[PDB]
């Protein structure tokens, strides 16, 4: 009864078909798994110019 | 009594901020190597010093 199964932008046929972009991973083709990026932040160094 | 007195001096002196010291200029230069052109070139560059 849905075209978004998981709710991500990709349907239920371009996700099972693979029609969807090809950097996408393999797990993300069946309709019941998102294809949903996690992206973080962190921080190396902090540097302190006295003003 | 009269007193008569004169005289001149001299002066110099420097200013520097910590925080901004100096300003970097670099010279640059793109270059292809692949197989298809690229219009409108707009690169990221990183300065690192140590």
């Amino acid at each position: 009864l849905e075209s978004n199964t998981a709710g991500d932008p990709y349907t239920d046929y371009e996700k099972a078909s693979g029609s969807f972009d090809k950097a996408i991973k393999t797990e993300a083709r069946d309709p019941l798994v998102a294809a949903y990026p996690i992206v973080g932040v962190g921080m190396e160094k902090l540097i302190i110019s006295t003003n | 009594a009269v007193q008569d007195s004169n005289g001149e001096s001299w002066n110099t002196g420097l200013s520097i901020n910590k925080g901004e010291s100096a300003y970097i200029n670099a010279n640059v230069r793109y270059y292809n190597t692949g197989t298809a052109p690229m219009y409108k070139v707009t690169p990221t560059t990183n300065l690192v010093l140590d």
